[PDB]
């Protein structure tokens, strides 16, 4: 399948999307961007540049790579 | 985390 958002292929562009990322979310922009996730600007809601998979309600103890892979098995980025 | 659509 196709890369859903090529504008967010750069890990640096994913990091820059984390403006006003909330304190309660616990996971950092650095970890989320490294797992292919960028910020949508809403709550703690992130999206994968590769599969377009959407993730929210991050809890302390979550790992960005694990949640991404477990919920989106079709994703080429975390496969 | 939970997925959403
Ligand atoms: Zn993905």
């Amino acid at each position: 399948g196709h890369m859903r958002n090529p504008a967010m292929y750069s890990e640096e562009a994913r990091l820059k999307s984390f403006q006003n990322w909330p304190d309660y979310a616990h996971l950092t922009p650095r970890e989320l961007a490294s797992a292919g996730l960028y910020y949508t600007g809403i709550g703690d809601q992130v999206q994968c540049f590769a599969c377009g998979g959407k993730l929210k309600n991050w809890e302390p103890g979550d790992r960005a790579w694990s949640e991404h892979r477990r919920h989106f098995p079709n994703c080429f980025f975390v496969l | 985390a939970v997925x959403f659509f």
